[PDB]
């Protein structure tokens, strides 16, 4: 009783936006980019569901 | 026979400190800037070398 989880929860969202924005020189200004896929494969036995 | 004009060196595009880096090739750009930032902040010392 009695933490301020209200603080600890802002700063905990807060934080990791602005490292990762602070930390994007590293790759060297790569590009980040993964192919479309153009199709749906399995991988295991089983039924199939459409919802 | 399509060409008109031809550089005149391969160092024509960087400024003096850059190009006073070797091996400038091998290196990141961000490298690159931040060595030639760097490089330019150096104090003399008693006997240069």
């Amino acid at each position: 009783k009695g933490e301020a989880i209200g603080v600890i929860a802002a700063q905990s969202i807060g934080e990791p936006g602005t490292q990762l924005t602070m930390r994007t020189f590293h790759i060297g200004g790569a590009a980040s980019r993964a192919a479309a896929e153009s199709s749906i494969q399995v991988k295991n036995k089983g039924s199939i569901k459409l919802s | 026979d399509q060409v008109d004009y031809m550089d005149v060196s391969t160092q024509q595009v960087v400024s003096v400190g850059a190009s006073l880096i070797p091996f400038l090739e091998h290196d990141d750009a961000n490298r690159a800037l931040m060595g030639a930032n760097m490089q330019r902040q150096a104090v003399p010392t008693l006997r240069a070398d």
